[PDB]
Order: C-alpha cells, then structure tokens, then sequence
C-alpha cells in the first residue's frame, strides 16, 4: 500500500497539516532543504521543517501511521508568527511565514535561493506621450490570482491571463509629461521558479461590504505550460507538472483544509489526505476538486 | 511618494504615501477607497507579508512599488 503518514489535528490545525502534505510532495523543495541544512553538519526552522517533510515524502513505515507536526508550530509561534494553537488560520499565510523564515535564515552564499522564489516584471507607459517608464522587478513566492466572474467553463489559464493582462491606471505622475496622467500597466513573469505555488483567491469583497467565499470550480490541468506569461522572448520552454492541491471546504469564518497529493515512489497514483486520514484517490477526483493552493514543479 | 496596490479584483489602485508611514496607515488608505477593514487585509510585497507596526522604510518600499492585497481564508 503506497500511503504516507497522516497528521493529527490538535485544534483547527488542518491549515498546517494540509500545507505540509503539499510541500512534502514537492521533491525539488526537499532536495533544496537537504542541501541547505547540510551546512549545519559542518535552533533553526529548516531542520524542524525537513524532519517532518522527509517523513511525509515517503511511504509510511508502520500501518496507519500518524505523526504530529506541532513542534513546527511551536518554533514559529516563538519567533516568526504570533498565533494561537487552536484558532483557524490560512494555509497561504502560513506558506509565507515559512518562506519568509527560510529567506531570513539563509540571509544569516554559494547555495541557491529556495525553488519557490520567482521574479515578476511591471511595465508602465503613459498613454499621453507614449514613453515607457523603467521596468520594475519584484520577487514573488506565490501567484495570488483573482478569480474572474456566466463565465462558461472557468480555467486556471483564464485566471493567469487576467493576472497578466494590461490595465488602465489613471492619476500617476509622468516624468516626461511632468504633470498627473493615465498609464497602461502590466505584470509579466521574468524568472520562473522551479517550484510554483498558485494561490486562487477564494475570498472576494461583496458590493454590500462583506467577504464572499468563491465556490466556483476552476479547471486546472496536470500539465501546465507557462510560456505565454513570460516577459522576455528567451528560447527556453517552461513546462510544469502538478504535484499537490490544497482544497478549502466551507465558508469564510469556518472551514476545513484538505490535500490531494501524489503517492511517493517508495508516481501516477494520488492520495486524499485529511489530517490523520489517508485514502487512495483517483486523478478524476483530484481534477474535480475546488483548488485553493496548487503546487507545480518544473519538468 | 506614490505606490500601487494590486487589489482583490486585480485592478491596481494608486496611493499617496511617505516612506515614514506605517502600513497600518497604508491599510487605512486602502480602506478609504476599497472599504476593507485593516484587520481583514493582508499586504504582500517581495514575497513578504507586511507586518503592522513597521514602516515602508524597513521593507525598503520605494516609489512606484506594487503591493498585493489578499484576504485571509481561515480553515
Ligand atoms: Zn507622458
């Protein structure tokens, strides 16, 4: 049986257990952690994180194994994220706590940055004079995509193109037109990460003034080509493969996180992980889920 | 100076701020035009979630910077 260990839920901690199942399903991330923590053999977040992921990245060693990951929460609670140990939390916020802690830990240098780290471009041209303000590069650790509005079938490609589409920005100070005036702004992708985390924003703001859970199903594929969203015309192909899906069930206040991930080879077999419970799941169930976080790895 | 906030719909609004401003001040200005309470806002820059208490100087947020606005989904 190709089942991973489960994780106990010690008080609305599914948001952590779902992220850990997803992260351990990303082999490039674990290889980087092993390389990064190898220097300590010449406390720290990386060592605590790798101990859990190494165990979750392999088939269980004992029947119906269940682990506890709250050692990880303890160290984050001590140094990086002041949160309770019983309140519901956002798995995407935790992903950024972990990713920020590792960049801080790396800063303190022949080793590479972690594989989630990418860079986006921002181009802007004034519509008045038609002069192109200098490009701006910002790093990213995940793509947070707004879900568009009868939208027929809704696809991840649509959400990506909307994130990359140009927009009209009024009232910005043109240096040539010296001024304000109206600009065209557009975000593209400069450097793609080896590990790509896609965040589908399932919370919007209502016309009334209250959050709205977005239940709509966004179609996503096991294979993802990212060429259409690159800034630069380089010749390198950019093909990504689905490693794991974090799914959120419920409304805005209440909810539950679940994770679909691949089985570890000691491949094309999938698992449904809900905290302490691990089931074999078919690819059909995976592709029909309501994705929240998507973990892709470059092939 | 002048910065950008990528909003919940993907529209990018313009804000007038100073490098000495705290981000709770900036979350206040996002509330002015978007109506989102500060406690419900998560501002991300350079892969970092911006911590209420610091200023834009500690994060080195310069002119024409693009902050990204996302909500918190508990589970
Ligand atoms: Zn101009």
């Amino acid at each position: 049986k190709g089942l991973v260990p489960g994780l106990v839920n010690l008080g609305n901690t599914c948001f952590m257990n779902s992220l850990l199942q997803g992260l351990s399903a990303c082999p490039a991330f674990i290889r980087w952690l092993e390389e990064f923590t190898s220097q300590y053999s010449r406390q720290y977040l990386s060592l605590t994180l790798l101990h859990l992921l190494k165990a979750l990245s392999c088939q269980e060693v004992t029947d119906d194994e269940v682990l506890d990951a709250s050692c990880l929460l303890d160290v984050l609670r001590m140094y990086r994220w002041q949160i309770s140990s019983f309140e519901e939390q956002d798995a995407h916020e935790l992903f950024h706590v972990i990713t920020s802690s590792l960049e801080d830990e790396r800063d303190r240098h022949w080793k590479s940055q972690h594989p989630f780290h990418g860079r986006l471009t921002s181009n802007m041209v004034c519509k008045h004079c038609e002069h192109q303000s200098p490009v701006r590069f910002d790093t990213f650790d995940s793509l947070s995509l707004s879900i568009p509005a009868w939208g027929h079938p809704l696809t991840l490609d649509h959400c990506l193109h909307h994130f990359i589409s140009s927009e009209s920005v009024r009232d910005v100070v043109c240096d040539n037109c010296t001024k304000r005036t109206t600009f065209v702004k557009q975000l593209k992708l400069g450097k793609l990460p080896q590990c790509l985390c896609i965040h589908l924003q399932r919370l919007s703001w209502s016309s009334h003034g209250t959050p709205l859970k977005r239940h709509e199903h966004v179609q996503f594929n096991e294979d993802l080509d990212m060429d259409e969203y690159k800034y630069h015309s380089n010749a390198s192909t950019y093909l990504f493969r689905l490693m794991a899906v974090v799914v959120h069930h419920g409304d805005m206040h209440s909810g539950h996180f679940v994770t679909y991930r691949r089985s570890p080879p000691s491949s094309n077999q999938w698992l449904w992980v809900s905290d302490d419970t691990v089931r074999k799941a078919s690819l059909q169930e995976v592709l029909s889920s309501s994705a929240y976080l998507l973990f892709y790895e470059r092939v | 100076m002048q910065i950008f906030v990528k909003t919940l719909t993907g529209k990018t609004i313009t804000l007038e701020v100073e490098p000495s401003d705290t981000i709770e001040n900036v979350k206040a200005k996002i509330q002015d035009k978007e109506g989102i309470p500060p406690d419900q806002q998560r501002l991300i820059f350079a892969g970092k979630q911006l911590e209420d208490g610091r200023t834009l100087s500690d994060y080195n947020i310069q002119k024409e910077s693009t902050l990204h606005l996302v909500l918190r989904l508990r589970g």
